[PDB]
């Protein structure tokens, strides 16, 4: 399948070179997989989700996304127009408030929740969790991410936007999950992206168009935007049977575009997520 | 510029 005039990030993950505008992908499109977006929530009623999104848990007064961040990230995973895996099932877990903040205890609870909840859902091709959030180092937060991964969920987390070594941030610094940095449309490391030996992979993160609240769209930037590209790619690859939750991060790194990025500090991987689609 | 870590 091909989507013409796609958002640049979708085109980038299906090409070996920058500058293209068509997103090429297998029609299976992640059908049969499930992705939990752990964030400010998801505006499930947005037409772009086609009834494939559902809120399953909130830690606040409402399950509504009053911020937009979660809806944007969810759109990059699996909306019709802006998504990588256009037929996946999305589940929203609201661990961040409408200002985009949240306590570590709540974020941990949300991870533990997904590890259990996935056992109540029909996701025959596998389960992914996308965490576009983080803060200063916490061994407890790292442990929660490690448990989630251990339970059989492909965990993708943002590296962070401090232009610093991600070793000092969580859950970015947990080695067992897939830690995602951001790149721009000219194949440079995004100016705000964290880096360091704990990164596993880069994905598009600057000027990413996706869904927003009130049935709208907008372009924003961050490692928060790169993370759902990788999460969606994992769901997509799982549905194709190329990899499993335990090994998807490694498979994505193995099959990545290598050496294409500029402004990567020595010691950080130069690997850009790539779907290897051949018609 | 954050949309985060
Ligand atoms: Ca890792």
């Amino acid at each position: 399948a091909a989507q013409t005039n796609a958002p640049w990030g979708l085109a980038r993950i299906s090409s070996t070179s920058p500058g293209t505008s068509t997103y090429y992908y297998d029609e299976s499109a992640g059908q049969g997989s499930c992705v939990y977006v752990i964030d400010t929530g998801i505006e499930a009623s947005h037409p772009e989700f086609e009834g494939r999104a559902q809120m399953v848990k909130t830690y606040y007064y409402s399950s509504r996304d009053g911020n937009g961040h979660g809806t944007h990230c969810a759109g990059t995973v699996g909306s019709r127009t802006y998504g990588v895996a256009k037929k996946t099932q999305l589940f929203g877990v609201k661990v961040l408030d409408d200002n985009g903040s949240g306590q570590y205890s709540t974020i941990i609870a949300g991870m533990d929740f997904v590890a259990s909840d996935k056992n109540n859902r029909n996701c025959p091709k596998g389960v992914v969790a996308s965490l576009s959030l983080g803060g200063g180092y916490s061994s407890s937060v790292n442990s929660a991410a490690a448990r989630l991964q251990s339970s059989g969920v492909m965990v993708a987390v943002a590296a962070g936007n401090n232009n610093a070594d991600a070793r000092n941030y969580s859950p970015a610094s947990e080695p067992s999950v897939c830690t995602v940095g951001a790149s721009d449309r000219y194949d440079r490391r995004s100016s705000f992206s964290n880096y360091g030996s704990v990164l596993d992979i880069f994905g598009p993160g600057t000027d990413i168009l996706s869904t927003w609240i009130g049935g709208s769209t907008r372009s924003i930037s961050g490692t928060s935007m790169a993370t759902p590209h990788v999460a969606g790619l994992a769901a997509y690859l799982m549905t194709l049977g190329k990899t499993t939750a335990a090994s998807a991060c490694r498979y994505i790194a193995d099959t990545a575009n290598k050496g294409d990025l500029s402004n990567i500090p020595f010691g950080t991987v130069n690997l850009l997520a790539y779907n290897n689609y051949q018609a | 510029l954050l949309f985060n870590d």
